[PDB]
């Protein structure tokens, strides 16, 4: 039959062979990480073929290979959707994972359980590939939960650390809050459309009601860390830097956005859910950029940048532009993965130090990391003809040229300013000044693994936007004509952010000191959202679950009602009946009374 | 190896049994204080300060360093609620009321302004997008056996 | 059906005439063989049933429960081998006799074409469990637990008996087939309301219902490991099987009468899930989790739709396996530490890594991770409830969140963190314990490959 | 950590703790080295102004305004060394720490590898077995009646003596066991 | 002067802002000395049992036993039917049940009325 179908299934299948060999002898040797890396590279170069076929003719398939249980009129089968989104995202994710694994062989070299780390990385990749290619809601739920469990296991990688376990349970909690909406959507779609299959859902819903779309939006908000459910993504930086670069930066966290992309035929028929998506994205991007511009942990800054980018993706979905959101996912993967890789290089060279107050002049001390981070920041802020340009410029133009909320547009523009601001914050505080790290200089970049893994994603961050944008077919009408100023809005906002943040950073050299303002405090403690919301509800829950449910009802009143009352009643009745002093006088008096009662009562 | 006299008992009423209970829990009689004698089954158990375990000294050499407890000390009634994995009560740089006011103020202002932007949207100086064949009647829902009212688009 | 019953009876003479050091080997081998024999009742029909004789019949609701019941005995023998080592030969043989008698009663209970025969065996199961709890339990509370476990049950079961004989005086038969084919609507009357209550409360107390669930934490915490295994895996499912069997004659009165039980279940699942969050005892926590899952099963049976029944069957099987595994893991910890308190022995992943893997898999399957059969049952029940009323999704989602929370809390408290310093008697895990965990867990992941085997007669 | 705590902190201990904490938070505010040096000299001059004060009531009235001022301007995100109780690698390597008694449960085929290590191990175990029975008596005779008042332990006072309760201090796993 | 810090239940008072630590009196110092003496006696007992080469098991903790027993088995003998206890029990154990019953009964009554009227649009609703 057609080759296109075989290649798509072979990529996913050969991704699983190292998991099968995890019980073999190679898992006991030091060659296992290289084996996993080689497998992932081969899968990437094999998956490049269906992408070429789609770029040529646009080949599309559904592969329902295995029939799993059938539920009366509902048939469940193992089915894979190999549309443009799948055949475009699979090579990008495989490329990013290849670079991340090559980086990890240098970053996690001293870790005793490095084979288990790679086994874990591969399991996450498999679950994410299951999530992306799923054709029905049950398989997509399988991938949804698998990536969550893998993130739980990889955040709490150092399980002797209390904060790592706290962060892992936090991620699980917020993702279950989203899973409520996911399960609501599944129940609605089965009850009304009689299917979890995507084709039947699209066919039978010409005008989709509010409830299933609101469930989908809740699931997306949970898994993409939108404003109501945001803190778990910054808290997830407890895991090793490769985990932060792969899962919580570019691949797993876009899953929620991808879900809204996967259901876009139904989303475009509902104005209320579109408006909710747009507003949620706008508030998320603004709030997370505002938190970012004042952080001191470099990984925290990059995580807040990731959350802002996800909010921008949600804004793009809310303005009814799903393909542009997918393109942003693909571009952000490249440059944000490289950003975390550069951050991890800095952290390793400075003896596991993550605070920017203790890193000074690294522009010359370690120059390949410097140039890679500069390129990544220029791609992130949006510099013409780089990878981030071909997506973000169109995002801003589309939001400007659309019938949207004025508040959402304003928040998006301010978030672009703040993106430039925290990018220049990282550069200024980590590369420009005098050194502020301890005297024993252990700075070293000379490892082929680190250099090669970073430079592959550097070439990606330079050219992938141009190549992909020029190879995919047009999926939307262009915004050909604009006012000149409104065409230049993104660049002027970015320049204003750069200049104002640079000016405000240059005053730290002055010999004057003053106490901070309330705005600074609000920005630094993350709007105080993690404080209040991680102390007030939890306490009130836990306290209640011991005071009322456990002690008041279960240990006291439910015990008082049935068993204790019965015991008391029977005890008193027994004590009354048995307590006779053995005086037959009283016995025969009772006999006379009952004799006369029997004579006067039953006749 | 624990005797009958080493278990929690009923609420202490006299100073002598109060001192005996304080002795049972390896704490000073002055420092001992039971829960108020209400219907709740607290009985004879010390009401320790409501501080979390995150507030305990991390530089002290505890017998249980991760939980920050010593072997013989009395255990807070709600220990499992304060275990550094859960709710903590550590002092913050900003007051609780101030944080509540600011967080609440921000969220409410954002919601109000989103509503306002809904009332006052943004758009461009253009009319509706025009589509050729009766606004794509056949391609959007169909029903070819109805012949709807034609719509003619204006050349300008 | 005698091809299963007779070998189970022959297990007794084989046990009592065994050598002093050969009882465990022989019992385990022949119990595994009986399980293999019973595995051929899974070949069910889309037609009525496998009506072997006038006394016993098989169903695709009965067959998975029968297979689970047979499979549980070898695991119980393996789990009981350790703590009964210093025991006399006669008393070990008596313990094995109690286990075999309980299996025989359960096997005959699940086939039992008659409602009176079902009642007699359903109550006959009460005696060996009571003896096991009150005789080979460690604490002083076991006696009290037994009392509770007894009287609760009888408090619900004596009215049922009365109702049962009453029905035969009016219908003329209590055979399931004639009862099903000749069913007539139940009028909305006071007499019929009390007949409905008499028919339901016996199975409701054994699930247990949220209001009537107090006996279960006592009985599970006090019982030995095999007692806990059989209580959590099979004995809780007798109520579900009985309700599914008997609700055929209770229509249309179930529509009105189900409301109090539906509210009790939907709120008590939240209540018991939250109780699990503040629990200092592993066995008590696992018992409360069982109460939550059986609350969901009660909701499924009361809704009384095809998807409800399929989900209830799947969830009963999955919970039986998962809860038995959880009790076995907690018991492996207890046999080392002798405390049974969760906070005491900590950081066991560093000292026992493979057992930490077993803990992780058991917590994941209790958490209802797809595509496990736990989640298949959960999702089918949730969809049926959503069709019943769209507002149930709130309580179902809260229950899912709290379930994930306490499952991972139990995993993290015992396996993660720093080891307790003064505990130095933690030995490497035995081949027996690892094999016990594997024999619990591999059947679950195999059943997820063929779910229709555990989806019941409405599949 | 290693040293035993006292019943209370003296006034000068409190002053020195405030000094260290204030300078640490000041360098958290003053990122650059020269700015921090300047403002740290200013802070030291501000501290040593009341250095020779003899009124203890007025000195205790001081340090209270000082701690209130510190709490007002305390840099809500101070710098923490990575392995300190708030740092990013505080308890990172606790999962690699295994007790020394675990080696007693190794299979003989495992102990067949590393024979010299295990021989030294029984040397240590014999040393412990004798020293302990001596240490219990030494601690019993040295401890005041009514129980210890401070959790400080005595040194070895004889020739063949070992410090009492030395085993679990000497045989700590390691800072970086793997 | 500077803006005041106000403590709360979930954000307690800092140690260095307590008026108590700066009010030193001989009785306070004596109380601190006895607290340290109790802690040191407990620590000595624990370390004596901990460093013992002959000990091969769990060091039993009476404090932990008391904690678990108080949490579990001492509740009911210390229960007293009190207006506070009775009202809280009735509220927390009955009110949610009736609240949910009212909600679900209203929802299902509306659904049943709609389905009788025929204006529910149950097309493609095959599985229940
Ligand atoms: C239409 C015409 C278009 C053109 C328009 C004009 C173009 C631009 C003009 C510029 C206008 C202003 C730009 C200045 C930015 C501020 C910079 C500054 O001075 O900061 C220092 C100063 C204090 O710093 P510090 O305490 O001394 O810090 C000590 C060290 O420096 C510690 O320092 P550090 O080392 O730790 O870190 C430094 C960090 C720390 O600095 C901070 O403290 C961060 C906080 C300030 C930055 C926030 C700017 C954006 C705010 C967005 C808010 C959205 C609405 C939120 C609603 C909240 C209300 C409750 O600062 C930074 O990282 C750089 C700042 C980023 C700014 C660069 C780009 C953003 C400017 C964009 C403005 C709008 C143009 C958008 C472009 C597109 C046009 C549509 O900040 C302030 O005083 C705040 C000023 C503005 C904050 C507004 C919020 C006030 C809310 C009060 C309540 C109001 C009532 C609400 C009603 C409620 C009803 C219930
Ligand atoms: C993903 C495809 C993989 C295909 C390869 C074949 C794998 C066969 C596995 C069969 C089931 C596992 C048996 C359970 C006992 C574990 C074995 C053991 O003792 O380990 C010692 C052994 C020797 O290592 P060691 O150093 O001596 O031991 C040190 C410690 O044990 C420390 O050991 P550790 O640190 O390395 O951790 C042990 C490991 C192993 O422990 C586990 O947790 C494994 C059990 C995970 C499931 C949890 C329950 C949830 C219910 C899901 C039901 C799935 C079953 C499907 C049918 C199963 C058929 C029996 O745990 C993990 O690595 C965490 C994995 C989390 C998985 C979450 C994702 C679930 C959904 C995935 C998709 C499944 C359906 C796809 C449908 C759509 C596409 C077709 O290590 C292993 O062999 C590890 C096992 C491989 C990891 C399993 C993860 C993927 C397998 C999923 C089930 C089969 C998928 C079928 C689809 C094929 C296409
Ligand atoms: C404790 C832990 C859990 C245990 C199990 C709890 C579950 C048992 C709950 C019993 C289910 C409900 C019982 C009867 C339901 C019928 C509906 C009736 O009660 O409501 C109205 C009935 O009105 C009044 O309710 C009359 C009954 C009032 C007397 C009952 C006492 C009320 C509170 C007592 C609760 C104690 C329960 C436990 C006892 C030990 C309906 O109005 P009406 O149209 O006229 O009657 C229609 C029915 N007809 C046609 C047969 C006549
Ligand atoms: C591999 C080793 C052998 C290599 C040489 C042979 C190469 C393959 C040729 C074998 C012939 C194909 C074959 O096996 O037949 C189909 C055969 C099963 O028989 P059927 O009758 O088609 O299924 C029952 C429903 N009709 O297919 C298979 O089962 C094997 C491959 C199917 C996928 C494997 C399962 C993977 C998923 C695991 C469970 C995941 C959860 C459940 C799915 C959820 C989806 C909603
Ligand atoms: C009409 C009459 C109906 C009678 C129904 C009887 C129900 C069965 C329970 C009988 C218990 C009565 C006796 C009793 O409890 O004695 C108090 C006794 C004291 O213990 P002793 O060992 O006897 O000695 C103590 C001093 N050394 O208290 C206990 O120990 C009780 C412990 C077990 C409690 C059992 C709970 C049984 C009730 C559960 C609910 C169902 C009850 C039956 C009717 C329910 C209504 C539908
Ligand atoms: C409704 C959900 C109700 C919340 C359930 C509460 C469950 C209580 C039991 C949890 C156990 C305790 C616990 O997890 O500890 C808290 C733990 C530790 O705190 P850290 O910040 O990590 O501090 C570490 C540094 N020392 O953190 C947490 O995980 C607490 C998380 C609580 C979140 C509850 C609030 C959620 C509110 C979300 C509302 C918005 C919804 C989104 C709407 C989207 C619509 C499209
Ligand atoms: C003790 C006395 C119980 C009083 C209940 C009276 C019920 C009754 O009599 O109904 C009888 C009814 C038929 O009515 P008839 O009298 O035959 O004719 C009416 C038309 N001419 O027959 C039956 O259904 C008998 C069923 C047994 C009645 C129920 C008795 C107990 C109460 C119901 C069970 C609920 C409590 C369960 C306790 C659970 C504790 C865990």
């Amino acid at each position: 039959m057609n080759p296109f179908a075989s290649l798509t299934l072979t990529t996913l299948t050969i991704l699983t062979i190292p998991i099968m060999m995890s019980n073999s002898n190679i898992y006991k040797t030091n060659l296992y990480p290289n084996y996993v890396k080689t497998t992932v590279s081969y899968a990437f170069t094999l998956s490049l073929v269906p992408l070429l076929m789609f770029m040529h003719t646009g080949q599309e398939m559904i592969i329902s290979n295995w029939h799993w249980m059938t539920l009366q009129t509902v048939e469940l089968s193992l089915s894979f959707k190999m549309d443009y989104f799948s055949v475009m995202f699979i090579p990008v994710a495989l490329f990013v994972t290849w670079s991340i694994m090559e980086f990890s062989m240098w970053y996690m070299h001293s870790d005793p359980f490095i084979n288990r780390f790679f086994k874990y990385l591969l399991l996450f990749l498999i679950t994410m590939m299951i999530l992306v290619t799923a054709n029905n809601l049950f398989q997509l739920f399988i991938g949804w939960e698998g990536v969550g469990i893998m993130s739980f296991l990889l955040i709490g990688w150092w399980h002797g650390r209390t904060d790592a376990n706290t962060a892992a349970l936090q991620a699980i909690l917020y993702n279950r809050i989203g899973d409520i909406g996911f399960v609501l959507s599944m129940a609605w779609f089965l009850t009304h459309s009689n299917a979890w299959d995507l084709q039947q859902i699209f066919m039978l819903n010409n005008e989709c009601p509010n409830m299933p779309l609101i469930g989908l939006l809740l699931a997306a908000a949970g898994k993409s860390a939108q404003f109501g459910l945001h803190p778990w993504l910054p808290s997830a930086m407890e895991g090793p830097t490769p985990v932060s670069a792969l899962l919580h930066s570019s691949t797993m966290v876009v899953a929620g956005v991808f879900l809204l992309i996967r259901f876009y035929p139904l989303m475009e028929t509902n104005k209320l859910v579109q408006t909710m998506t747009l507003c949620l994205g706008a508030i998320t991007t603004l709030f997370t950029a505002l938190c970012a511009i004042t952080q001191n942990d470099i990984k925290k800054i990059v995580a807040f940048s990731t959350s802002s980018q996800l909010g921008l993706m949600m804004v793009t979905i809310g303005i009814n532009q799903p393909h542009l959101a997918f393109l942003h996912i693909c571009m952000h993967a490249f440059f944000k993965a490289m950003l975390f890789m550069c951050s991890g290089s800095i952290i390793h060279s400075l003896n596991d130090e993550q605070d920017i107050r203790k890193m000074g002049g690294l522009y010359k001390a370690m120059p390949f990391t410097t140039t890679a981070l500069i390129i990544g920041s220029l791609a992130l802020t949006g510099m013409p003809y780089l990878t981030g340009f071909y997506s973000k410029d169109l995002i801003i133009e589309a939001v400007n040229m659309s019938y949207t909320n004025a508040w959402a547009l304003l928040m998006t523009l301010i978030a672009t300013s703040l993106t430039a601001a925290y990018s220049t914050r990282i550069i200024f505080f980590a590369f420009l000044g005098k050194p502020r790290f301890p005297p024993l200089v252990l700075i070293n970049e000379n490892n082929p693994l680190l250099i090669n893994s970073i430079k592959r994603l550097l070439i990606g961050s330079i050219f992938a936007g141009f190549i992909i944008s020029n190879n995919i077919p047009p999926m939307t009408v262009p915004n050909t004509t604009m006012p000149l100023y409104m065409k230049m809005t993104a660049l002027i906002v970015t320049i204003m952010g750069f200049m104002l943040a640079l000016e405000l950073n240059n005053t730290t050299y002055y010999l004057k000191f003053k106490y901070p303002s309330q705005t600074y405090k609000f920005s630094n403690m993350l709007g105080y959202y993690p404080s209040i919301m991680h102390r007030l509800p939890t306490y009130h829950n836990l306290s209640m679950s011991q005071k009322s449910a456990s002690s008041l009802l279960d240990l006291i009143w439910l015990e008082t009602i049935l068993p204790k009352t019965t015991s008391f009643i029977q005890m008193k009745m027994s004590i009354m009946v048995s307590n006779q002093k053995g005086l037959i006088k009283l016995y025969f008096l009772s006999f006379l009374i009952t004799i006369m009662i029997s004579m006067t009562l039953f006749n | 190896h624990v005797t009958k006299d080493m278990f929690p008992g009923p609420y202490p009423k006299t100073p002598e049994e109060r001192a005996a209970a304080a002795k049972k829990y390896n704490m000073r009689v002055e420092d001992y204080e039971p829960y108020p004698d209400d219907g709740m089954g607290y009985g004879d158990y010390p009401k320790l300060p409501d501080r979390s375990q995150q507030e305990r000294d991390p530089w002290y050499d505890w017998d249980h360093p991760d939980l920050r407890l010593n072997w013989g000390e009395p255990i807070h009634w709600d220990l499992d609620m304060y275990i550094r994995n859960r709710v903590d009560t550590s002092p913050t740089p900003v007051s609780w009321n101030t944080m509540c006011k600011h967080l609440f103020g921000f969220v409410a202002f954002m919601l109000f302004m989103f509503w306002v932007g809904e009332i006052y949207p943004s758009y461009q100086p253009v009319g509706p997008k025009q589509y050729p064949y009766n606004d794509l009647y056949l391609e959007r829902g169909g029903d070819p056996t109805k012949e709807p009212e034609p719509v003619v688009h204006y050349e300008i | 059906m005698l091809k299963i019953i007779i070998p189970t009876t022959m297990l007794l003479p084989m046990t009592w005439m065994s050598k002093h050091n050969m009882i465990w080997i022989n019992a385990t081998v022949h119990s595994l063989l009986i399980s293999l024999i019973s595995l051929s009742l899974l070949n069910q029909l889309g037609e009525n049933s496998l009506n072997f004789s006038l006394t016993f019949f098989s169903d695709s609701l009965s067959a998975p429960l029968l297979v689970l019941t047979t499979w549980l005995l070898p695991l119980m023998l393996m789990a009981s081998q350790s703590h009964l080592s210093k025991e006399t030969t006669t008393r070990k043989k008596l313990y094995i006799t109690m286990l075999i008698l309980l299996q025989l009663f359960l096997i005959m209970t699940f086939t039992a074409t008659e409602l009176i025969l079902f009642y007699i065996l359903f109550e006959a199961t009460l005696v060996p469990t009571l003896i096991i709890i009150t005789r080979w339990g460690n604490q002083t509370e076991r006696l009290n637990a037994g009392l509770y476990f007894l009287f609760y049950t009888l408090a619900g079961s004596l009215p049922l008996l009365v109702a049962l004989v009453y029905i035969q005086n009016t219908t003329g038969s209590l055979n399931f087939l004639i009862i099903h084919y000749w069913s007539h609507p139940l009028s909305n009357s006071w007499s019929n309301i009390f007949m409905w209550l008499a028919c339901i409360m016996a199975f409701m107390v054994k699930m247990p219902l949220y209001g009537l669930h107090l006996w279960l934490p006592k009985a599970h915490v006090e019982a030995p490991i095999a007692g806990s295994m059989v209580l959590a895996a099979v004995l809780l499912k007798l109520g579900g099987y009985g309700m599914m069997r008997i609700t055929t004659i209770l229509n249309p009165l179930t529509n009105y009468m189900a409301y109090p039980f539906l509210m009790l279940s939907m709120w008590g699942m939240i209540m018991t899930s939250s109780i699990c969050l503040r629990q200092t005892d592993l066995k008590s926590l696992i018992a409360y989790s069982s109460v939550s899952h059986m609350a969901l099963v009660i909701v499924a049976i009361m809704i009384q739709t095809p998807w409800s029944f399929m989900g209830a069957t799947a969830l009963m099987i999955a919970h039986g396996l998962t809860s038995s595994m959880l009790f076995c893991l907690a018991n492996t910890n207890y046999e080392r530490v002798h405390s049974r308190t969760m906070i005491l022995a900590r950081g066991l992943q560093t000292l026992l890594p493979l057992m930490a893997t077993w803990w992780l898999v058991a917590s994941l399957t209790n958490l209802a991770l797809p595509p496990s059969i736990n989640l298949i049952g959960e999702l089918f029940i949730i969809t049926a409830s959503f069709s019943w009323s769209n507002i149930t999704i709130i309580l179902m989602g809260m229950n899912m969140m709290i379930t994930a929370l306490y499952s991972l809390y139990m995993l993290i408290t015992t396996q993660r963190g720093k080891y307790t310093h003064h505990i130095n008697n933690i030995k490497p895990s035995f081949t027996r314990e690892n094999a016990l965990m594997a024999l619990h867990i591999l059947p679950l992941l195999l059943l997820t490959l063929n779910p229709k085997m555990i989806l019941g007669p409405l599949y | 950590a290693f040293s035993a705590p006292a019943a209370y902190l003296t006034h000068q201990q409190k002053v020195l703790r405030l000094y260290k904490r204030a300078l640490r938070h000041l360098e958290s505010w003053c990122v650059h080295r020269d700015k921090y040096r300047y403002f740290a000299c200013l802070m030291r001059a501000r501290f040593d102004e009341h250095k020779n004060e003899k009124d203890m009531v007025k000195a205790t009235q001081l340090l209270r305004q000082a701690e209130e001022e510190f709490w007002y301007g305390q840099h809500p995100q101070p710098y923490i060394f990575p392995e300190s109780p708030g740092g990013t690698s505080y308890e990172r390597y606790e999962c690699y720490k295994v007790p020394e008694w675990c080696l007693d449960d190794w299979h003989p085929s495992e102990k067949a590898m590393y024979p010299d290590y295990f021989a030294k191990r029984e040397q240590w175990k014999r040393l412990r077995r004798e020293s302990w029975e001596r240490e219990v008596k030494q601690l019993q005779e040295e401890t005041p009646p009514g129980g210890p008042r401070t959790e400080a332990l005595p040194p070895a006072r004889k020739e063949g003596d070992l410090p009492p309760l030395w085993w679990h201090i000497v045989t700590r796993p390691r800072e970086r066991p793997m | 002067s500077f803006p005041k810090y106000k403590p709360s239940r979930l954000a307690t008072l800092p140690a260095t802002l307590d008026p108590a630590e700066y009010d030193i009196s001989p009785e306070t110092r004596k109380a601190q000395a006895e607290r340290l003496a109790i802690r040191s006696r407990l620590k000595r007992e624990y370390l004596l049992q901990y460093n013992d080469p002959n000990r091969l098991g769990v060091i039993e903790d009476p404090a932990l036993i008391r904690w678990t027993y108080a949490r579990s088995a001492n509740i009911y003998p210390n229960f007293r039917p009190t207006p506070k206890t009775s009202l809280l029990g009735a509220l927390f154990g009955i009110g949610p049940l009736f609240f949910w019953y009212y909600v679900f009964k209203t929802d299902r009554d509306k659904k049943e009325k709609l389905i009788q009227e025929g204006k529910l649009d149950q097309t493609f609703n095959i599985s229940y």
